[PDB]
């Protein structure tokens, strides 16, 4: 499972600040892995701190709780 | 419209994402969270473009490659170990 | 009031990974300045943190709740 | 040692701009949140340098240089404006 390379390219394609900026294949690719590993980062964390705290399911408070790390890692 | 379109794609790749890590972990994820980390996950996009494009200009270059990516993948010493060892693979054709 | 280049340029050099890395005066010059401002962004930032807590002073738990976004910020 | 004087010298330099900002902003620091900001400062020195190696090794330079150091104050948008415009009169030599 993962996301599609046409739809990485067209999110940061989004916010170039420069129309000339272009991505290789290969750094596409790579950018699919990382995106992903990101989100599962993000949901395993969620997933951590709703353990420790005993929660019932992750909800939005014990995902606040992880994203200052997650994207300090990130 | 376009960013609609794209928020979306986003959300149903996050949901199945989560999913799998629900059913792994036998944990539930609110639709509040799912939603939330779609969200994340968007504007996420817009830092990781940035940096790319900064880190490509940076070696004088308009085409973002490989080693910009990995670079960007720097932070965490387990996440370069992944971003190297996974560049490789993709880069055995 | 500032950090002094000699000091800066210790600090860096004992984390660099290759004895081969260098730092050039200018660069070194930018890096002072901009230790200066992280250091500067803290205490600031603190101080907010404890006027709008109506705390006597900053003390750690005021500054922890302000350091996860300075570290995004830089 | 060698480490506990650069941290004591950091220390001293922490304290000092603290007591500006007490001064100014008419609020004290603790003791013990001066000390805080030193180690957070030391230790921060430990990521802009590998970073800037980073930086100029990606531009296949061995010598950190001007550019390296704005790459890495790109962070914020203000935080861009202050070393672009302080990057000049350091240059005005």
């Amino acid at each position: 499972s993962g996301f599609r390379k046409e739809l990485v390219s067209r999110l940061l394609h989004l916010h170039f600040k420069d129309d000339k900026t272009k991505v290789s294949g290969d750094a596409l690719q790579l950018m699919v892995e990382l995106l992903k590993v990101f989100v599962v980062e993000a949901a395993v964390r969620g997933v951590r701190q709703a353990q420790a705290e005993d929660a019932l399911r992750v909800d939005v408070d014990q995902l606040e709780k992880v994203l200052p790390q997650l994207l300090l890692d990130f | 419209s376009y960013q609609q379109r794209l928020k979306a794609a986003v959300h149903y790749t996050v949901g199945c994402l989560c999913e799998e890590v629900a059913l792994d972990k036998a944990m539930q994820f609110s639709k509040q969270t799912i939603a939330a980390i779609s969200e994340l996950t968007f504007r996420q996009c817009e830092n990781f473009a940035k940096d790319l494009e900064m880190f490509a200009r940076h070696a004088k270059r308009t085409t973002i490659n490989t080693e910009d990516v990995k670079l960007l993948a720097r932070r965490s010493n387990s996440l370069l170990k992944y971003i190297t060892d996974k560049s490789e693979e993709i880069a055995q054709a």
